[PDB]
């Protein structure tokens, strides 16, 4: 229910202000949705109806869960959470249990049901405005804003974190393999068990939350350790024209930026003079030795790349057309952490925005389990498109940021 | 009278004071329509002198007007509204006529005043005083203070809306099919109730209304066919503007104007073209509502588009929503896009013309992508669902470019309509070099201090070229370069760059561009039969280009 507990005090970053993100038009299969949902929470006590003296809001929106079922709320606290984040202690409860990303499966769980519980510090709850908008602008917006803690707060599983300690210890000592990481509003179970059995040891951890009120759906089964590294690799087809190697050396003048003891010379010899493209070039010795020289360094991964903690992770995408797409994760230029790529699809599937709303998905998830903070995405889209339809195959109950930007011909220097 | 409902809670700014605004009085005339205008809402109870004295202040420039013998003031908040709180705005836009549906009945009760029968926060009040002068030039005077909503105050709109679909809940909750719509003074009142039943709801509802100190006129404006909702003709079977009149007088008072972009803005809405977003210029700050301002080069042309636009009416059908929405779009002149959504063929909800343009160098393609996009958001706006497309593109025009562009594009179903100009991509680059062609090798260079560069190429047969260039910048002799190239050269040609840059822009396939420069190249790409652009690392010695960069380099 609403336990009574004091309410834990919240207060923004200095200097700043609460959340004013206007509100995304949304259709009318959501609309109904979230007018539905938000009735039976103002029942519960869960949100309250406030007025327009009351500047701020944050979007929501509806989005119908993973392999299909019936809708949900889901409220977009970015501007509110970055507006908000990391107050004192009480945060990110560990810092991320470094093992989770090795357990050889890995289960999400959707907790977001605890919250609703604690109440939210009185001074605050004006900060949690949001509003439901009207099919052409019929009736006004309802305004809602939050009397417990709010699913996608962050300062939520902040909060609660004291209590979700309380109620995994007994779970966490019958187990003590399993691994268990809360983050924003799921939880990330992992074990080295086979598949028939960690699906059992799932099953017990929800019926223990059950025995302690939480409740959960009734997100994925994510296997971390197969997430390889995508190494950076040359053409292998002997019969170079002035145009392979040109392309070869362009690309290996690049790649000098991620490794440095890599060598072009000897190909720029073979290159002397005023050529054609077409015309085919001899391989001297010593260029080969040169490319099976620099072939053998794009081989072994990098050094001097360690996550820094108080630091962004930035993501970037690029569209590589057979239903592929690469991306590399990295916080400083050329220093990736991670680089991979993401395809499967055809037929009744193909649709850009689909793949690439689950690739930055899938990404996301990588992030969190590996580092437990989500990147900001440099997305290969145009503004309009995205925000046009992504919340069409949203279905994960965070928002990582993002950003658009036309990619280079750097699309090349990937696969 | 005066709503006995409760206020709602109003601060000033953080940390900020009340308008300290001295009046600037004195006219002997009209100063004596105030105090009868004020004390006689002074007894409607909309107004009260304030006792213990002070302070604030705001000014009155009570303007009688052409109204044809008439007396009225007009305090101007301009200055208080600064220093109120903001007030969340809970539409994302002005209701749409084409997003109505057809109903047996309907009624458009008018709320008498309205603003002036919602009451102020009490604690509030005290910043919005004001003063009527005398004959001695001392007090004498005389100073009043609001009750109630005030005329042009910031948060009158915002609260007065709240107001009211808090005192229609209870009604809207007994009669459920009853569909009523605020906006403004005008409420809609929709039903597919027999005639004569509806009647006497619309009576139920003024009843409601009144007690809750709202009237509604009962000699009911002039309701023929012509029934008027936000400035709408409802028939029911069809919807019309009222054509916009925009009166040319050089009496543009700071007011008059202030109610130019008003009424301009609203038909934005309804007219595609409207431009207002000029002479605002011609206010901001404070400085005096009733000086008299002259017409400048930039808004009296503008101001003078606009009444083309409104000069023809507009109108269209209503939503049924037990059929699909088509939009329907042409190519017009160039960069010039047209569109219709209807459902039944020839009946019209609404209709367009998207312009924009996104980026310094676009094409059609991508251009009619941002037109399906504006269209779908517009729909989901209005009508809550996604329309079906039909497009003067092929399922094989769009097919290869998505597949051969590098972002990420989409549109929902649609349909071919083979039509008059067809959108198609104006030519296409090989994918590998050509073989017997000239291979092009490329540069420029530019001196960022003189503001001189050379730009010109070499061949792999001895053709060279240079050309001294004055006042250009070096990304700018690299697309001279690579012109160049293009004009002396077979149908069938290899250019290589070392410019990211030029590289770039070629590499979208623009038809049209910002710079007349990337046109001419543009010209020039379409000509031709066959075309490979190929780029290469500056200052690496790559056979070729470091030949032309020494060439043109007499700069650096
Ligand atoms: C100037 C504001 C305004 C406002 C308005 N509404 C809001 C109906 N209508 C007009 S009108 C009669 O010119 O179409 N103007």
């Amino acid at each position: 229910p609403i336990s009574p507990i004091e309410t834990v005090p919240v207060k923004l970053k200095p200097g700043m202000d609460g959340p004013k993100v206007k509100q995304w038009p949304l259709t009318e299969e959501k609309i109904k949705a979230l007018v539905e949902i938000c009735t039976e929470m103002e029942k519960e006590g869960k949100i309250s109806k406030i007025g327009p003296e009351n500047p701020y809001n944050t979007p929501v929106f509806a989005i119908k869960k993973k392999d299909s079922t019936k809708w949900r709320k889901l409220v977009d606290f970015r501007e509110l959470n970055k507006r908000t984040q990391d107050f004192w202690e009480v945060q990110l409860g560990i810092p991320h249990p470094a093992g989770l990303k090795k357990k050889k499966s890995v289960t999400v769980l959707d907790v977001g049901d605890a919250y609703f519980s604690v109440p939210l510090d009185e001074d605050f709850r004006k900060y949690t405005a949001f509003t439901i908008p009207s099919i052409n602008n019929e009736t006004p917006g309802i305004r809602y804003q939050y009397n417990v803690l709010p699913q996608g707060w962050k300062g939520s599983p902040a909060i609660f974190q004291s209590s979700m300690t309380k109620i995994l210890e007994p779970f966490k000592k019958q187990n003590p393999d399993i691994v268990i990481y809360q983050y924003m509003d799921d939880l990330y179970v992992g074990s080295d068990l086979e598949i028939g059995q960690h699906r059992t040891k799932i099953e017990e951890l929800r019926q223990h939350l059950l025995r302690w009120g939480l409740t959960t759906p009734d997100g994925y089964e994510l296997h971390p350790d197969k997430w390889t590294v995508q190494p950076i690799v040359l053409p292998e087809k002997d019969s170079w024209t002035v145009n392979d190697i040109q392309k070869l050396v362009g690309k290996l003048n690049w790649a000098s930026q991620i490794y440095p003891g890599i060598k072009v010379r000897q190909l720029c010899k073979l290159l002397r003079g005023t050529k054609a493209l077409t015309e085919v070039i001899p391989l001297t010795e010593e260029a080969e030795l040169e490319l099976a020289e620099n072939r053998e360094i794009l081989k072994e991964p990098v050094h001097g790349v360690y996550y820094d903690p108080s630091k962004d992770l930035i993501a970037e995408i690029q569209k590589q057309g057979q239903g592929q797409w690469t991306y590399q994760i990295y916080q400083e230029p050329f220093k990736n952490l991670k680089t991979g790529k993401y395809a499967r699809m055809r037929g009744a599937h193909t649709n850009d925005v689909k793949q690439l709303t689950e690739a930055v998905q899938k990404i996301t998830t990588e992030s969190i389990v590996i580092w437990g903070k989500t990147p900001k995405f440099k997305l290969p889209i145009q503004k309009e498109t995205w925000e046009t339809w992504w919340t069409e195959y949203w279905q994960a109950t965070w928002i990582p940021e993002w950003e658009f930007v036309n990619t280079p011909p750097l699309v090349k220097l990937w696969y | 009278p005066i709503s006995p409902i409760e206020t709602v809670p109003v601060k000033l700014k953080p940390g900020m004071d009340g308008p300290k605004v001295k009046q600037w009085p004195l006219t002997e005339e009209k100063i004596k329509a105030l105090v009868e205008i004020c004390t006689e809402m002074e007894k409607e109870g909309k107004i009260s002198k304030i006792g213990p004295e002070n302070p604030y202040n705001t000014p009155v420039f009570a303007i009688k007007k052409k109204d044809s013998t008439k007396w009225r003031k007009l305090v101007d908040f301009r200055e208080l509204n600064k220093r109120t709180q903001d007030f969340w705005e809970v539409q994302l836009g002005i209701p749409h006529p084409a997003g109505l549906k057809k109903k047996k009945s309907v009624t458009v009760l008018d709320v008498g005043d309205a603003y002036f029968s919602v009451p102020l926060d009490e604690d509030f009040r005290k910043y919005t005083a004001f003063t009527i002068p005398s004959i001695n030039n001392e007090t004498p005077g005389i100073r009043y203070q609001y009750n109630v909503l005030p005329q042009g105050w910031k948060g009158s709109p915002a609260i007065f809306q709240s107001s009211m679909t808090k005192i229609l809940e209870p009604f809207k909750k007994q009669n459920p099919d009853i569909v009523i719509y605020q906006y403004m003074d005008d409420l809609y009142v929709g039903s597919d109730l027999e005639i004569g039943q509806h009647r006497t709801k619309i009576e139920e509802l003024r009843q409601h209304l009144l007690r809750w100190g709202l009237t509604t006129p009962d000699k009911k404006h002039q309701k023929e066919p012509p029934f008027l909702w936000m400035g709408y003709e409802l028939h029911p079977d069809k919807w019309t503007v009222q054509p916009i009149v925009l009166p040319e007088k050089d009496s543009w008072t700071v007011n008059d104007i202030q109610k130019l972009v008003g009424k301009l803005n609203w038909a934005s809405q309804i007219y595609p073209g409207i431009k207002v977003r000029q002479l605002c210029k011609l206010l901001r700050g404070t400085k005096a509502l009733t000086e008299v301002i002259p017409l400048t080069e930039e808004a009296e042309l503008e101001l003078a588009e606009n009444r083309e636009i409104l000069k023809e009416p507009v109108h269209g059908v209503y939503y049924d929503p037990s059929k699909d929405l088509i939009a329907e779009i042409q190519k017009q002149g160039q960069g010039q896009w047209t569109y219709q959504i209807y459902q039944e063929p020839f009946k019209n909800l609404k209709t367009g013309k998207y312009a924009r343009m996104r980026g310094a160098h676009t094409n059609d393609v991508k251009q009619l992508t941002e037109a399906v996009q504006k269209i779908t958001t517009e729909s989901i706006v209005i009508w809550g669902k996604t329309p079906k497309f039909k497009l003067p593109i092929q399922k094989e025009t769009w097919e290869t470019w998505w597949t051969e562009y590098w972002q990420a594009t989409w549109i929902p179903e649609w349909e071919f309509v083979n039509t008059p100009p067809l959108v198609k991509l104006w030519y296409q680059l090989e994918k590998e070099p050509i073989v017997g062609a000239e291979t092009f090798y490329v540069d420029g260079a530019a001196n960022r201090e003189t503001k001189l560069g050379k730009a010109g190429y070499v061949t792999n047969k001895g053709r060279q070229k240079v050309v001294p260039l004055t006042n250009t910048t070096n990304q700018k002799t690299q697309l001279q370069a690579i012109y160049l190239a293009l004009q002396d050269s077979g149908l069938e040609v290899n250019i290589v760059t070392d410019s990211q840059y030029a590289l770039g822009i070629i590499q979208a396939q623009p038809d049209k561009s910002e710079s007349e420069l990337v046109n001419q190249i543009i010209e020039q790409l379409i000509k031709k039969e066959k075309v490979y652009l190929a780029w290469v690392p500056a200052h690496k010695g790559i056979g070729g280009n470091e030949q032309v960069d020494k060439l043109v380099s007499a700069g650096i």
